[PDB]
Parts: C-alpha cells; structure tokens; sequence
C-alpha cells in the first residue's frame, strides 16, 4: 500500500523529468538557430523528436521502447512513428498542456526575430 | 547559375496572371527568392520574398492581399500569382536569388537576377498605329527637321527605320508616351540638309509586331 | 514604412572623376544596406552589401560607407562602364525598400537645341484629332522648359514630353513635346507656338506657324 504509492510518485517524477528533457532538446535547437543567426523548421522538415540518440540511447537499443521518454512521446495525439517539434508542442496528453497555432517555421529576421519570439514562447513552458 | 522568368503578357484590370521563374545550376531549395518589379521609366520596387522552405512569404504594401508568392522545390520553380491586377502593376517583373552570409540565414541582398518578364495591365485591345507625316518646315543652305508620328497603338513596342535602314544619321526615335486613352504614341524624326528636300525621298518604316502591321510612309514638303 | 531617399536624383561627370551618391533612411537600418547598378534594358547587378562589403568581381574603385541612416556609394575614378543608374536597398525591415535611383550621365560642353515645329498633317485632321509636335534636337544639359502658346495663351495640361537617352556619338539629348487638341479646338485658333528656354539659348527661342498657311 505504502511502497506502491512510493513507486507511482517515482513514475510521475520520471514522466515529468522526460517532458522537461524534450523541452531541453527543443530549446537547444532553438539556441543553435539563434547562435548561427538562422531560422528553424518545426514541422516534418525540422528534427524528429522520436529519435533515441537525442536522449542517450543508441539506435538499435531495445530498452529505448521501455523508456519514460518514448512513453511520453508515443502516447500523444500527434504521434505517427515520427514526431515533429510542432507535433510535440501541440500534442496531448502532457503536463505543460498544448500550444495551438504555431507556424511550420520561424525564419531569421533582423528586427523582432521570430526565432527569438518562439524561444520565449517555448521557454515559458519549461516553467 | 540561371533564372528564366515567364508567364507575363497582357491582361485587363481585375484579371489574373501567374509568373514562373525556372532556376538552374544551384541548389534552389537552399536559397530564399524574390520578385522585384520596374514600371516603364520608373525605378526598382521590391515586391515579394519567400524563404527557402517555401513556408513564409513577405510582401510590399501595394501588393498585399492581391499577389501570392510561392515555390515548388521539386520543380526548381518560383511563382507569383497576381490577382486583382491594375494599371499601376504594369512593369517588368524580375526574379532574384537572395544570398546569406556564410553559415547563416542572414540575408544581405540579391546577387543573381533573371532577365525579366513584362506584364501589361490595360483595358486597351491590340491595335496597330496610324502613321502621319511630320512634314518639313516652310523656312530653312541650312538644316531641316522631318519625321513620322506613330499614333494610337497598343501594346508596346514599335520599331522605326528610315529608307529601309539606308538612313541612320541624325535619326531620333523617341520613347513612347502612354496617352489617357490607354494607347501609346511616339514620334521618329530626322535632321537632314534643306537642299535634299526636293531630290531625296524620305520614307519611315514602322513595324508593330503585336498587331502584325507594317506601315511605310512618304514624308514630302507641303503643297507650295 | 522605411523610406530611402537617394540624392542627387541625377548627376553628371567625366571619365576619371570622383563620384559620390548618398542614400538616407527615415529610421535606423544598422549596416543592412546594399547598392545595385542598372543599365538600360538590363537586369540589376549587386555591387555592395552590408553597407561597405564589395561583391566579388566588382572592381576596387567602387566603395561603400555609412551606418544607421546615412550611407555613401563612391566611385574613386569613374570609367566608361560606370555610366548607369544606382539604387540603394534597405533590408533591415520588411517591406524591403529601394531608393528612387541616381542616374550617372556623361558630362560635356553646353549645346543649344535646334528647335523645329510641325503642324498636324491633313491626313490626321480627317480622323478628328490634332497633334502639334515641337522638336528640340541635340542639346546639353538635359534641363529644358518647353511652353506651348495658342494665340498667346500659355497652354496647360494638354501636352506630353519624351526624351532620348544620351547619344553615343555626341552625348546630347533630344526632346519631343506633343500638344494634343480636338479638330474643333485646333480650327478655333490661328497662331500655334512652341517656346523653348534652355541654358545654351541666351533668350527663349520661339518657333511657330499660322494654321493652314503652308
């Protein structure tokens, strides 16, 4: 009864830690773009978030599928074997809710850079 | 590297055109692309840009909600859909490749341009010119002027020669002007010695390819 | 928004001179300003970007300068190939916007226009319109005032002008002014006169005819 309750709270903590990990991956693509005064695609032309290598697992590792990261990603509405940054951010269920009406890209501009505004929008969910 | 525009022509106010630009000899999908226009006699106007992905478009103010820029990276082709066209849209439309600073998407200008395609928006029907003599002056061993008035044609251009190309010294063929009717009008003139006005015959040869009309015309002095 | 204002609108100089065109923005645009060259019936060519970087292939006599709102293209020793129109472009904000252009014309000695006037042909008058043409032939500089008088009434808003490009032989211009009236209004007056003011002419030159008098 008590040791079972402990293990549910570890599973909740594992899932949150995974969600934060995905936001970290997204946020580091966004900073890579900002650094190279570059744009970022977040649709199917952008990165695939269902990729073992992003979270420490090698490509064919069978325990990838048992990971709390894959658990989160593969349970979303938007999952289809692959998962774009927009699919993840707009997908449910996850504890940061949803982001609707994001464009498929945020291109580098010289004034009010849309990459910068996206960085801020994404950063206000890791909070 | 090469950009070839196409799809321009003649259209009426309220009508539609689709311009195409065919890119070759570089990785089309890696560069942003633009349309730039130039109306006759006026300067350059940036019209539209699009990102390498084809997802985000930008427009100049005159054009918002009327034109649409797009591209197909598998076809190496840039498009401009032009709706609700008006007379002021009449211009040469250039296709232009944007360049970035190395390792960036930091746009700094247009380093490769097409040759341009012409769009002409007007209510006028195609019509050959009327050619009238500009008969040499009544007064002059001096110099006299002498010409042809090529009036009420549409669209541009016309070409004009004198005595089938045998007379080229002192010829000035003028840029046309757009009259309020919607039709164009121009004059070609030549300066010659007064002495020749009896002896030498002067014919202006006026070609207007769009209507398929040529007109030759004698220019002699007036009846006295 | 952002408006670019070049100056001068045009400018005359000789092979070897030091030429300087200015471009001013209505707001700060950092160094995000390019310079393009265009020649008649040809595509524009990028010369300078990022305010002062030379496009490769462009010769060293061209040079760029400025920051914020005031910028400067400079040709140190002008050459035959450099006679052309030059445009500046800001790409700091969308819409990107060009300057209105600066033509660089070949300079020479003053030359007066020989002036000629042409009545409407009889053949045209059958159609119901009258076109009276004044010709200024082979002059320099390009500046010229052409005034139509009909029975000494200064005419207004019923004529159009047109000008040749600078000549390849003698570097002069030529101008056509065309006064346009109905057959009705043409036949209602007698003295048709073209008055021409220009630097090479000490006082205005008038040419005229009387209607129907060959």
């Amino acid at each position: 009864n008590l040791n079972a309750a402990r293990e549910l709270f570890l599973d909740e903590l594992k899932a949150l830690t995974a969600e934060l990990k995905v936001y970290s991956v997204i946020q580091s693509q966004i900073n890579a773009a900002l650094s190279a005064r570059q744009g970022i695609r977040i649709d199917a032309g952008g990165i695939d978030l269902v990729d073992p290598t992003l979270y420490g697992y090698a490509v064919g590792d069978p325990r990838w599928k048992d990971s709390p990261e894959y658990a989160l990603l593969s349970n979303l509405d938007t999952f289809s074997g692959k998962l774009s940054i927009k699919d993840f951010l707009s997908g449910s269920p996850k504890q940061s809710g949803e982001l609707k009406g994001l464009s498929d890209e945020y291109p580098f501009e010289k004034d009010n850079n849309p990459v910068g505004n996206f960085a801020t929008t994404v950063s206000d969910r890791s909070r | 590297v090469q950009l070839v525009e196409s799809g321009g022509g003649l259209v009426q106010p309220g009508g539609s055109l689709r311009l195409s630009c065919a890119a070759s000899g570089f990785t089309f999908s890696s560069y942003a692309m633009d349309w730039v226009r130039q109306a006759p006699g006026k300067g350059l106007e940036w019209v539209s840009a699009i990102t390498m992905s084809g997802i985000t478009a930008y427009y100049t103010d005159d054009v918002k909600g009327r034109f649409t820029i797009s591209r197909d990276n598998s076809k190496n082709t840039l498009y401009l859909q032009m709706n609700s066209l008006r007379a002021e849209d009449t211009a040469v439309y250039y296709c232009a490749k944007e360049e970035f600073l190395p390792g960036t998407h930091y746009f700094y200008g247009m380093d490769v341009w097409g040759q341009g395609t012409t769009v002409t928006v007007s209510s006028a029907s195609t019509k050959g010119p009327s050619v009238f003599p500009l008969a040499p002056s009544s007064k002059s061993g001096g110099t006299a002027a002498l010409g042809c008035l090529v009036k009420d044609y549409f669209p541009e251009p016309v070409t004009v020669s004198w005595n089938s190309g045998a007379l080229t010294s002192g010829v000035h063929t003028f840029p046309a002007v757009l009259q309020s009717s919607g039709l164009y009008s121009l004059s070609s003139v030549v300066t010659v010695p007064s002495s020749s006005l009896g002896t030498q015959t002067y014919i202006c040869n006026v070609n207007h390819k769009p209507s398929n009309t040529k007109v030759d015309k004698k220019v002699e002095p007036k009846s006295c | 928004a952002i408006q670019m204002t070049q100056s001068p609108s045009s400018l005359s100089a000789s092979v070897g001179d030091r030429v300087t065109i200015t471009c001013r923005a209505s707001q700060g645009i950092r160094n995000d300003l390019g310079w393009y060259q265009q020649k008649p019936g040809k595509a524009p060519k990028l010369l300078i970007y990022s305010a002062s970087t030379l496009q490769s292939g462009v010769p060293s006599r061209f040079s760029g300068s400025g920051s914020g709102t005031d910028f400067t293209l400079t040709i140190s020793s002008l050459q035959p190939e450099d006679f052309a129109t030059y445009y500046c472009l800001q790409d700091y904000n969308y819409p990107w916007t060009f300057g209105q252009g600066t033509k660089v014309e070949i300079k020479r000695t003053v030359a007066a226009p020989s002036v000629f006037i042409f009545p409407p042909s009889d053949e045209q008058l059958k159609s119901g319109t009258a076109s009276v043409v004044c010709l200024l032939n082979n002059f320099y500089p390009r500046e010229a005032k052409v005034q139509w008088k009909v029975d000494n009434a200064l005419q207004s808003g019923n004529s159009q002008e047109s000008v040749t490009e600078q000549d390849s032989k003698d570097s002069t211009y030529s101008l056509s002014s065309t006064l346009t009236l109905s057959k009705a209004d043409y036949e209602k007056h007698k003295v048709y006169a073209c008055e021409v003011t220009h630097q090479g002419l000490s006082s205005p030159v008038t040419k005229s005819f009387n209607r129907g008098e060959c």
